[PDB]
């Protein structure tokens, strides 16, 4: 018997506005 | 990837401020006699801005809609801007900075600016639960290891 | 039969609340170069609804523009609504009660809500001027009369 | 953009008052 | 600052609110005609209460003094209380949650309540700057370096 | 809001502000279990000072003792002060100006400051009902030469 | 006074005149 | 030295109502 209050999750994009912020997957 | 302890990458906050704010209780006089079952929608928007060399302002516009089944209770949307001087060590290393820890800077302020308008709109206490994005991005960067337990048995 | 005075009346505050908010700092990160008391433009707008009989919900929409020099600095706006139970009275007597008095109760609450969003936008001190809005009508409805100091001298 | 200090004007449209603040009819 | 670290942590904000608020200007008439250049003496004090097992109140006393020399401009004290769920982590990570991360949640609430009180006493805007207790705790355990602004834009 | 204007009566508001603010919720998270409208008690104290020739500050210590059930909810006291350029008044009406119309200006601001701190402390909102105490003063004053006053400037 | 639940009504003592309203020093 | 408006400092005790996290000395 447990519950959880409303929350966010991981941003499904991961924003990279700055130059040279290369993300090699 | 900054494998060694040193702190190569460096952070300095120039300024933090709301560039846009909007609260809407559309049915406010009616909404207080209505059934209080808040179905709160969470919606995230991102805004980019470069102010100078190494001066980058990242903005996160957080939207909070509350709906009593079909009727909208209220709306609370805050474009939380923040000027952050971020440089020294690029790639996924800096991506964990600007796209994970920098959100975590703006997020307490964006929470509060929403909570303030709710409280001013005389609605019950509403706080969005803290999400540590940055740790779960380290999970993909090089996994989460380093279990510390510096304990102190005393009262 | 009909004495020229505020007959009976009934006034009670039911609930005061922010119904709506807007804040837009268009030139925000750049316009901070300009430090003084920003070029203000307040604009007062009307929003109303009669919920029931003897119960009227009075809103006062306070629109704010603020500018630094030749450009806009920030924009703020509050809609301070308030439910009030008003009865007994009728005509010009209630036209003043909802036209000045009820919005004047809501004016301090809207006032702080503006200055809050200004402070969140990290902008210069913006405080609304304390006006007795009821007095503006009261001075029109009264014949102005006074007296004078009197003396005598014979040389 | 305008240049002024505060405002406050006696409502030229007036305020929309109560319809018969005596009898719920 | 290069650590991976686990999250786990059973955290939920139960309720945030101002327990205590205060603003004192006993010299208020005399001080308004003074040139505004105060020495802002801050004070940071720590308080709590156990409400249950794993339910603990984090209170942080934020006290802002302002003195224009021997003239005291004002005093302001807001004690921001916040009920938080703590479980999962123990030792210095739990200490990070309580002594940095949880009153970081409470920081913008305390901040706005102080700057509001300043503007209520009609003193010019005094906004508290972002203090990372978290990043100051990241400083120990390891070596602390810092890269400088490289200044690079290309097209 | 008004008085016997049959003279060169002058009243230009210089400024309204808070010389003292307080909000104290000692039982706060324990007393929130008592989710209902607290028993609220209003109290008054006198304080004021002459700042210049015909320029005079008026201060009202407005106090709100609130209690949920049989224990304290919150203690909310504001010494709301305001400077007024007043002139063209004589006799006991000088005591009426400061004992009725000047506190009448400060009452909306006292109520607001309290009501805002209530919502910040997350207690059920309370707006103090407007009273025409001005009139009650006039009836008593105009049927006596008993022009009394207290020397009290603790503000 | 007639403090009531929440009412000003009448002050505990007649406030002040504009005359002196203070000790002259 | 801090080139910032006032800025707070760390706490002598790590602030721990849960248990008590600190050095035993």
């Amino acid at each position: 018997m447990k519950q959880s209050t409303i929350a966010l999750a991981l941003l499904p994009l991961l924003f990279t506005p700055v130059t040279k912020a290369r993300t090699p997957e | 990837m900054s494998e060694q302890n040193n702190t190569e990458m460096t952070f300095q906050i120039q300024r933090i401020y709301t560039k846009d704010i909007s609260f809407e209780a559309p049915n406010a006089p009616h909404v207080f006699q209505k059934d209080w079952q808040p179905e709160v929608k969470l919606d995230l928007d991102t805004a980019s801005s470069q102010l100078a060399d190494d001066v980058y302002e990242v903005v996160l516009r957080v939207t909070v809609t509350a709906s009593l089944g079909e009727e909208t209770a209220f709306l609370c949307e805050v474009q939380q801007g923040g000027i952050f001087s971020i440089a020294g060590i690029e790639g996924t290393q800096m991506a964990h900075c600007l796209g994970a820890y920098c959100p975590n800077i703006l997020f307490p302020y964006a929470r509060e600016c929403i909570t303030s308008m709710v409280s001013r709109g005389t609605f019950p206490q509403l706080n969005l639960a803290p999400v540590n994005f940055d740790a779960l991005f380290m999970n993909y960067l090089q996994q989460q290891a380093g279990e510390g337990t510096e304990e102190h048995q005393d009262a």
